[PDB]
DNA sequence: GATTTTCACATGCAG
DNA sequence: CCTGCATGTGAAAAT
């Protein structure tokens, strides 16, 4: 049967709420795994994204540095 | 004049500017992340993209640890 | 078609 | 007072 206005409205609210709760959980995972990202920053999207990108860049840089060191230990 | 309405206006626009700057930071982040190919030309929701971020972080940490053990052998 | 999901928005309010 | 984050909702994209 056709959903009533009230049923449509709260389905809308809950769908939004669940997705925000989903995003926030990932924010908390990023706080946990990004050294320089602090729990106080766990709901500041701009800072999460910038510090995550910085961490990615450093991780790739480290990867380069190690590969060269192996290529060096084999001379 | 009405400083109250000006302050209301400024807060509205500065929220929209915060959203713009947040979106720019997000797009910069996502351009450096292995993301799924757009099947059927359908947008990828932010939270799916965020999972790709977490995956890439974990994936490269591991690779680096594996590289570290090789360097210690 | 109707419903779900997502994005963007204007606003309330803690600190 | 200011701002940064939280909320439900309009409109649009996806299902």
């Amino acid at each position: 049967m056709k959903l009533t206005d009230g049923q449509i409205r709260i389905n809308h609210v809950s769908s939004e709420k669940k997705r925000r709760e989903l995003e926030r959980a990932i924010f908390d995972e990023l706080v946990a795994v990004v050294p320089d990202l602090q729990p106080q920053e766990s709901r500041s999207e701009l800072i999460i994204y910038l510090k995550s990108l910085s961490y990615l860049s450093w991780l790739y840089e480290r990867n380069e540095k190690l590969r060269k060191q192996i290529i060096a230990k084999h001379e | 004049d009405d400083p109250v309405k000006v302050r209301k206006w400024k807060h509205v626009q500065m929220e929209k500017i915060r959203r713009i700057n947040t979106k720019e930071a997000f797009e910069r982040l996502i351009k450096s992340v292995r993301t799924p190919p757009k099947e059927n030309g359908k947008r990828i929701p932010k939270h799916i993209l965020l999972t790709c971020v977490m995956n890439d972080i974990k994936s490269i940490r591991s690779a680096n640890e594996a590289l570290q053990h090789i360097l210690d052998d």
